[PDB]
DNA sequence: GCATCCGTGAGTAGAGAAGCACAATTTAACACTTTTGTCAAG
DNA sequence: CTTGACAAAAGTGTTAAATTGTGCTATACTGGGAGCCGTCACGGATGC
């Protein structure tokens, strides 16, 4: 029932590496990676293609072509088959090197909890940085693995928080900007003994910052609120029960639109057969789209000035009719 | 076409992808700057649809002419924005995940198919244990591995990779063994360590290298950053590298030629492997898996002879094959999905049928559970592997909205966070798989993916609920949205908020008619606004509707002509008034609204009882029926003046109460005097002479010669009621003085008030002769008499005249109560002089108990019981003294008059005011020894008030918990009987029940006539099944039993001419999905045969549930609940399983009752403290209770049969309502009991496809048997089953109603797998779909009725047949 | 048979916590025609 | 009813700044954290 305890038990079955074992595994990965490069230069295929084929055999269990490429590599002579062996051992050493450092990520990941990601999310993201650490680690520098791996494990956790801890994703540059603003404000708060103002925070931030920018950054940093947040002691009301839907038209709005449509077509009946057609075509009352005097000059074969000539004349006659009946002004609001 | 059925089934991964308009690949929702949806996110317009109508995301298209077109740039279809409420997405999972409903809903559907327990399924699904799919010839602990075997992580690693362990050495020591030495278990590798396993031992990191040169040894040191490149014993030529290092300076090259010897290993790794030395190239490589006989290195010369994984060694020049097997064992839903894909349902069914023949009952029962699941998949066409998800459906974004509020902040649903977690974990798994991450990392990610799917579907079902950071609130998952009281079914489908509705405080409308209510004008303007806008446009108030609405927006712009138009709007229309809680149907009634100034609704006094409404702050909801159907239904079926009788009992529910009774009682009660009572005269003139001198009072009972009369009867003889009332108006006589009045041609010796009451009824009904027969003149008008008058007027005159009579009684009742002079003073609570005598007498006997207690004549408990009995008797005597004092000395006392008339108060409450408060109970339930000797008039002491406070708090706490229990019981009753509708006139059955007119009584051991109210509750309104001849009257078969017929049967029962009445009942009705008109009888609310289409099941549930809070709560409401739940009574009585003669054998150790028969000897080991109700020699029937207590309904079913338990359940439930005076007709219980006996259990399948022990409806097996008999096959043998209302409701065919009641996950899980098709038979299903319910006007029996005038009819006729 | 853990259910209204470097992608400011729309001319 | 020609409006192609995405830091660091609690009865299964 406890996924965290289950994971810790799983990583507890891989013993920690001694320094001699750490160097041997680190050496094999570098030798294996170099062996893959030598193989590709000779066999002519993609270096990335070969490492997947070598990795597939080590892991075990397109499968059609993996055997074909693996058989081709084994078809090489004795001198070239040797480089395949280091590639196999190097990939196997990489798997064991990663497995024996799964305790390091847990120690690092526990320092990042409470920042929007669960503990298991932090570990898995930290594992991704650990895998990248193995690829970029160099044992020639005689530095221990934990010294260099810690940088990549912390890097992967930080990037995941900046990318996955918010419902509305915010880029890393703005997340690091939001983090700086809070740190600066907190430092000003403890020194001034009160909540800093936006002018005070902007001045402490440095050049290019004013109270307007601080307020906009805080506005951006506002997390969305849950629609299922309860109100009151009783568990029978939420925020969503008090938020009206402003997208769908109301029955009143739908009705007055229909009322306007039938009164407008009734007024257009007084117009001529062609004069009413032009307005319905120019205003998009038929096709739904406003057409140009040109797009209308092709439907009827008339000049762009013909339309503008009558379209106004039909418009003027509706103005006279409206002033005589006044059955259309109330829709104007 | 019309929707007639709703089918639920499992969704295949292909079907889920068919629903989706695109795959949601990113967890992004909207841009933080533009606030517009992100591409490939949870709100993408390219997947779910445009944000606004007919506009693409880019903006190229913004018109409706491009409907159906997808923009080439943005990729968004140009269509209506409402498609975002319907268009779904999907998430392509990297690995399959199991659906939590089919895993955790006990019993597990996946586990049942795979024969896996809950623990075994949990371990595999959540990556704790492997399950074997292909052993590949693997052996574990000497036993070969079998398919479906569960392997732990340690066991799998031994089989998959092999057995090996490294043994560290103490620093500075050397290993005894050499590199590549075949060590065994227990052999010492080093002085301080021993190898715990047998295998090849090899050095890991030799710290010291000894090279013996050929010409001298040279001992070197190996740093931890150095590696030896040559093996032990290698021939190293001069200058060849021996130990490698990062820097060439530290490289240890050989000085000359020699042989390398490794020493001081860091550790020894003993691996159970076979070593194959080689000289030429190798045909395999590290990681390759070889079987015995596979060539390894030398082109055929070297070949493996054991299963294992190859690891080529480039320094030792050997090939080591670590003994291991290529076993195919997987974890998670992927392994489970493969098992269900390879599971043959047809083969499994045959095997399970064979196990069904096993003689063990448990084996057959277990096989039935599996075979029900197997047959569900086979019949529905569902494919079992669909219970594991490959594509996760994504809810449409508008159903999980992210909306900006007026403040500016965004609000989003919890599903978006649940979806983001799944996508974040799914995307990370894809990258981890692409990077070739170790299995441990992949295992954790897959386990987290399964939990992410579980949280989205049902958060908190397994493990800790997922919560958002910063709060402990669990995220609302899909299951939470649909289930519970706040779920979709109970909050938005079975009930909704409605338009055209209002609410206000209610006040009494004394001047209103029964069909009228007072509706505020301001409310009515809002309630009828759309109608008012049309009316304003018809008049000259406004030019059009839009201008009319603007006028009403501002109060100060509303003209007075608007209010006149509002009156024309509401003319003839009715509104619906509702007060919560709506315990019965008269909680909603239709009234014609009368516009009144003010903000309060005026309510008629006579409908307050039906609403359970008073005027101490109560509020009511107002609703406007819109169409002609809705208005016609309210004006005809729901009008208050059309609903005068209670549907539960048939008694008048709209009847005089409170002041109306008191005013009518005051004028109808006669005054009694005592000035000259009992004195005798000789002539009437002498009697009048004494009255003149004041010797005798006007109403004092006297005797003239030999007849008992009074002065008023002789002094005042009135020729007509008008003259008698004229004298009252002139002050000669009072309304309560007994005089002589000639009325109806008869010389009546009554009071003018009684004569006045007769005229009230006569003028109300506009018939003087009938009204004379309807009233009881010679009695004071109290609650019961007035109720009888209303019921009798209803039968003889109908609703319309009864409504006028009710209004007339209300008017005069209120008028006379005002002028009566009825008040409450402190002296009105008269303290009898007998209270002091009783208290002193009780004190003297109290000392007797204490004196005897000190003498040892009685124990502590005997003293406690004696004191309680003493005070209980003293309390009762004071109650008699209080009412006796009122009866003889203050006949018109306010408290006495209110109690006798039935207006307010009961004798228990009157005693607490005028006598003594009485005994009080401690919080533990024990009664205090000392009672509260003071009444409320005298005033309690401080201690007495605190002592009485325990009971008051206990009663209030009981009331609060009883309402929840009563409301829960009502919902169970509704959900089990909602489908019961009167669907036909007659089902044609000849079966019936016999209502007993006599019951056994234990105190006399004989049959005693039952109470009249009890006989009426079981006989009123019922259709006679057989012809009955009683008292020379022939009651034909099919006759509806009226109240007169019931009274005739009771009179015949007292004459010994009849003992039981054969009547048709719902228990014996053969109608499918309901009852027939004949088997139901009267519509108690109309005192006439029920109309086809009435939802009597809903009425029955409300009738039973409405008085639930009035029960005192084995007693009260808990007794009712266990009876309807068919629960086994805790103090279960013991009933004889067979008939015979009981033979008691009492001993000092135990008790044993033997029911001796002709050849049967049954045994029952009754406890010592068992209250036996039978003696030796008595002949007992099967199922007869040997011991007192509640009978187990299920034991009675198997002992005596279905009819016995049905009559037991109805009788026992009735007993509870009888104790509280609640009158409930037996029909309502029998409808529920009919549903409790609806299912049966198969005992012998015969020649059918059913299973022994299978539960199905009684109708189905009877229908199935008819076809089997019609073709000569063996019919199915079955036995009756009894289940509670909860279980019966959850086993109904329709999954929509069952899912909306309880166990939504369980109901939907079984329905989807079985592919159930809801036929929309009951009321709840059509409510969910918003369809017309098949009851009332929606019933097919009346729904298709046409109406036409003669002119149109003849025109159609004359035009066709011409 | 029995004892135990898990799952289910328990009235209705209303009111209420890293920088930094650099590349890669997008936005916004320009210019540019090119296009409708329009007021003279018959 | 056509010029017609003409300015505004709109479209369009560059180019710049701005915003956003990604990689990388080398002493050594290697199994978490919060809860933990006053209901009661009821199936139903799961084993004993
Ligand atoms: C008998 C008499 C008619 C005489 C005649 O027409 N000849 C009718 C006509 C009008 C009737 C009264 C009014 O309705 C108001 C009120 C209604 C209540 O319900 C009962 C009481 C009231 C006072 C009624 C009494 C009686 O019923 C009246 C006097
Ligand atoms: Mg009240
Ligand atoms: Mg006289
Ligand atoms: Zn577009
Ligand atoms: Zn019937």
């Amino acid at each position: 029932s406890d996924p965290v305890r289950q994971y810790l038990h799983e990583i507890g079955q891989v013993p920690l590496l001694t320094l001699e074992e750490e160097v041997e595994l680190a050496r094999k990965v570098e030798e294996g990676m170099e062996a893959i490069k030598k193989l590709s230069e000779i066999t002519g295929l993609d270096p990335d293609l070969i490492r997947e084929v070598v990795r597939a055999k080590i892991l075990g269990s397109d499968p059609k072509t993996v055997e074909e490429i693996d058989q081709k590599l084994k078809s090489l002579p004795k001198e070239h088959k040797r480089y395949l062996h280091i590639a196999r051992e190097g990939e196997a050493a990489r798997q064991h090197l990663i497995e024996a450092n799964l305790r390091l990520v847990v120690s690092i990941a526990k320092k990042y909890t409470g920042r929007g990601l669960s503990f298991l999310d932090l570990i898995q993201e930290g594992n991704q940085g650990l895998i990248r650490a193995v690829e970029k680690f160099e044992y020639k520098r005689r530095f221990k693995f934990s010294t260099y791996a810690t940088w990549w494990i912390r890097q992967a956790i930080n990037r995941a928080i900046a990318d996955q801890a918010r419902t509305i994703r915010i880029p890393v540059h703005m997340v690091e900007t939001i983090n700086k603003l809070s740190r600066t404000a907190r430092q000003l708060q403890q020194e001034l003994g009160r909540e800093p103002t936006y002018e005070e925070i902007a001045e402490a931030m440095g050049p290019g910052w004013d109270a307007k920018r601080v307020e906009e950054t805080l506005k951006i940093a506002q997390e969305p609120v849950s629609l299922e947040t309860p109100i009151g002691d009783e568990k029978d009301s939420f925020y969503g029960d008090f938020i009206p839907d402003e997208h769908l038209p109301s029955p009143v709005d739908a009705a007055t639109q229909s009322l306007l449509s039938e009164e407008l077509e009734k007024a257009l009946s007084k117009l001529s057969e062609r004069e009413a057609m032009v307005l319905k075509l120019r205003k998009g009352l038929i096709d739904g789209r406003e057409h140009t005097l040109e797009e209308v000059g092709a439907f009827f074969g008339v000049t762009r000035e013909r339309i503008r000539q009558i379209e106004n004349k039909a418009l003027r006659k509706l103005k006279y009719h409206e002033s005589r009946t006044r059955k259309l002004r109330d829709f104007l609001d | 076409k019309e929707v007639r059925k709703v089918r639920i089934a499992l969704a295949s991964p292909e079907k889920i992808r068919s629903w989706s308009y695109g795959e949601v690949e990113k967890p992004e929702t909207i841009n933080y700057r533009t606030l517009k949806p992100e591409r490939d996110g949870l709100f993408d317009e390219r997947i779910f649809g445009p944000i606004k109508d007919y506009e693409c995301a880019c903006g190229k298209y913004k018109r409706q002419r491009f409907e159906g077109k997808v923009c080439e740039r943005c990729g968004v279809e140009v269509t209506k924005s409402i498609v975002r409420r319907y268009r779904m997405g999907h998430i392509e999972l990297a690995t399959p995940a199991a659906h939590i409903w089919f895993v955790k809903d006990v019993p597990s559907k996946i586990g049942t198919l795979l024969d896996l327990s809950a623990t075994e399924l949990e371990q595999v699904l959540y990556f704790s244990k492997y399950i074997v799919l292909d052993p590949k010839g693997a052996i574990l602990n000497g036993v070969p591995v079998e398919k479906r075997q569960l392997l732990t992580d340690e066991e799998y690693r031994e089989l998959r990779y092999g057995k090996q362990e490294t043994y560290p050495l103490p620093p500075g020591v050397d290993a005894l063994v050499k590199d590549g030495e075949e060590v065994v278990k227990g052999q010492e590798l080093a002085p301080g360590v021993v190898s715990r396993l047998d295998g090849v031992a090899l050095y890991r990191f030799p710290r010291r290298v000894r090279v013996e040169y050929v010409k001298e040894p040279k001992d070197y040191r190996v740093q931890p950053h150095m590696n030896v490149v040559v093996p032990e014993g290698a021939r190293v030529e001069a200058g060849d590298k021996i130990v490698a290092a990062i820097d060439p300076e530290e490289e240890v090259i050989a000085e000359a030629e020699g042989v390398v010897h490794l020493h001081e290993p860091a550790s020894i790794l003993v691996v159970k492997a076979r070593v194959y030395p080689f000289e030429d190239d190798v045909e395999v490589s590290t990681g390759d898996r070889v079987a015995p006989g596979d060539v390894l290195a030398d082109g055929g010369k070297v070949k493996s002879d054991v299963y294992g994984r190859v690891e080529v060694d480039l320094v030792r020049n050997v090939v080591r094959v670590v003994e291991s097997y290529d076993i195919d064992a997987r974890m998670g839903a992927e392994a489970i999905q493969q098992l269900l894909k390879e599971l043959d349902l047809e083969a499994l069914e045959k095997e399970l049928l064979e196990e069904m023949k096993h003689p063990s009952r448990a084996r057959r029962a277990k096989a039935r559970k599996r075979l029900e699941v197997v047959r569900a998949f086979l019949d529905s066409g569902n494919r079992p592997e669909w219970m594991i998800l490959e594509a996760v459906p994504v809810l449409p974004p508008d159903l999980r909205p992210m909306v900006q509020v007026d403040g500016g902040r965004f609000a989003t649903s919890d599903l978006n966070d649940l979806y983001r977690r799944l996508i974040n974990r799914n995307n990370r798994l894809k990258k981890l798989l692409a990077q070739g991450a170790p299995e441990i990392i992949i295992r954790n990610e897959k386990r987290m993916l399964q939990e992410a799917v579980d949280a989205l579907l049902d958060n908190g079902r397994r493990g800790a609920p997922v919560t958002n950071p910063g709060s402990d609130r669990p995220l609302r998952s899909l299951t939470d949205i649909l289930s519970g009281k706040q779920g979709r079914f109970r909050q938005n489908l079975l009930g909704k908020r409605v338009d055209y509705s209002g609410r206000s405080v209610i006040v009494v409308g004394p001047q209103l008619k029964l069909h009228q209510c007072g509706l505020p004008k301001r409310m009515a303007l809002e309630l009828f606004k759309p109608f008012l806008l049309k009316k304003m446009e018809e008049k000259g108030i406004a030019p059009n509707v839009k201008a009319a609405r603007r006028m009403l927006e501002r109060q100060r712009d509303i003209k007075d002509e608007v209010w006149d138009a509002l009156e024309e709007v509401i003319h003839g229309k009715v509104v619906l008034l509702n007060r919560a809680p709506t315990l019965h149907r008269l909680g909603i009634q239709a009234f014609q609204p009368v516009l009144v100034e003010g903000q309060s609704i005026q309510l008629h006094p006579l409908v307050c009882e039906a609403f359970n409404a008073d005027f101490d702050g109560d509020q009511m909801a107002v609703h406007v029926p819109l169409s002609s159907f809705a208005q016609a239904e309210a004006r005809i079926q729901m009008l208050s003046a059309h609903n005068l009788l209670s549907p539960a009992s048939g008694e008048p529910l709209a009847k005089p109460s409170r002041d109306i009774i008191l005013g009518l009682y005051y004028i109808t009660q006669v005054r009694k005097e005592k000035k000259g009572a009992g004195l005798e005269f000789a002539t009437p003139e002498e009697a009048l002479a004494a009255h003149e001198r004041g010797e005798v009072a006007l109403n004092a009972p006297i005797k003239v010669a030999g007849r008992e009369t009074s002065v008023g009867r002789l002094k005042y003889v009135f020729a007509n009621p008008d003259e008698a009332l004229l004298a009252v108006a002139h002050g000669i006589v009072d309304l309560q003085d007994v005089v002589t009045v000639r009325y109806m041609g008869k010389r009546l010796e009554t009071s003018p008030g009684r004569i006045l009451f007769a005229r009230i009824v006569a003028e109300a009904v506009e018939d003087e002769k009938v009204a004379w027969e309807l009233i009881q003149l010679d009695v004071p008008q109290e609650k019961n008499s007035l109720k009888d008058l209303v019921y009798q007027a209803f039968l003889r005159l109908g609703m319309e005249k009864t409504a006028r009579l009710l209004d007339a009684l209300k008017y005069y009742g209120f008028t006379f109560s005002t002028t009566s002079g009825i008040t409450i003073g402190i002296d009105d609570a008269v303290i009898p002089e007998e209270k002091k005598q009783y208290l002193e007498e009780a004190d003297r006997k109290l000392l007797q108990i204490e004196q005897a207690y000190e003498m040892g004549f009685l124990t502590d408990r005997e003293r406690y019981d004696q004191i309680l009995q003493l005070w209980t008797e003293t309390t009762e005597k004071v109650t008699q003294a209080v009412f006796k004092n009122f009866e003889e000395n203050y006949p018109f006392n306010p408290l006495y008059v209110m109690a006798q008339s039935g207006a307010r108060g009961n004798p228990q409450q009157i005693r607490q005011l005028c006598g003594l408060r009485g005994l009080m109970q401690k919080p533990s339930g024990e009664t205090f020894e000392v009672p509260v000797r003071s009444s409320f008039r005298e005033g309690l002491t401080v201690l007495e008030y605190f002592i009485s406070s325990h009971g008051a708090r206990k009663g209030g706490a009981d009331t609060a918990l009883r309402t929840a229990d009563s409301g829960y019981l009502t919902r169970k009753l509704v959900d089990v009987t909602h489908e019961i509708v009167v669907r036909e006139a007659d089902c044609g059955t000849t079966n019936y029940i016999s209502v007993p007119l006599f019951q056994p009584d234990e105190v006399t051991r004989s049959l005693r006539l039952r109470k009249r109210a009890d006989i009426e509750a079981g006989l009123y309104g019922r259709v006679l099944a057989r012809e009955v001849e009683v008292l020379g009257v022939r009651l034909e078969e099919g006759r509806y039993l009226s109240m007169d017929d019931v009274h005739l049967l009771i009179k015949a029962a007292e004459a010994g001419e009849i003992q039981e009445v054969p009547v048709r009942s719902p228990l014996t009705c053969q109608t499918r999905y309901g009852v027939c008109q004949k088997c139901y009888g009267y519509d108690l609310s109309m005192a006439r045969p029920v109309s086809i289409g009435e939802a009597v099941g809903i009425v029955a549930a409300q009738s039973i549930g409405e008085p639930g809070t009035q029960l005192t709560m084995t007693q009260g409401l808990p007794r009712v609940i266990e009876l309807f739940e068919a629960r086994r009574p805790k103090a279960k009585a013991v009933i004889s399983e067979i008939d015979g003669v009981v033979r008691i054998e009492e001993t000092e150790e135990k008790l044993s009752v033997f029911v001796e028969s002709e050849g049967f000897s049954k045994e029952y080991k009754l406890p010592k403290e068992a209250r036996l109700l039978v003696k030796d020699g008595d002949y007992v029937e099967a199922g007869q209770p040997l011991t007192r207590g509640a009978i187990d309904p299920h034991q009675l079913l198997e002992a005596k049969g279905p009819e016995a338990v049905e009559r037991y359940l109805v009788e026992e439930i009735q007993k509870v309502y009888r104790a509280q005076g609640v009158k409930l007709h037996d029909k309502h219980i029998e409808i529920v009991v009919r549903q409790m006996m609806k299912y049966v259990e198969v005992t012998d399948p015969g020649d059918s496809r059913l299973l022994e022990g299978q539960v199905l409806e009684k109708w189905d097996v009877e229908a199935l048997n008819e076809r089997l008999i019609a073709e000569g096959k063996t019919p199915v043998a079955w036995k009756p089953l009894l289940m509670g209302v909860t279980k019966s409701a959850l086993s109904t065919k329709s999954w929509l109603s069952a899912a909306s009641f309880q166990n939504t996950t369980h109901v939907l899980t079984e329905a989807a797998i079985a592919g159930k098709k809801d036929e929309l038979i009951g009321l709840k299903e059509n409510v969910i779909l918003g369809r017309l319910i098949p009851a009332g006007t929606g019933s097919d029996f009346v729904r298709f009725t046409q109406v036409v005038d003669q002119k149109t009819l003849k025109a159609i006729e004359e035009a066709r047949k011409e």
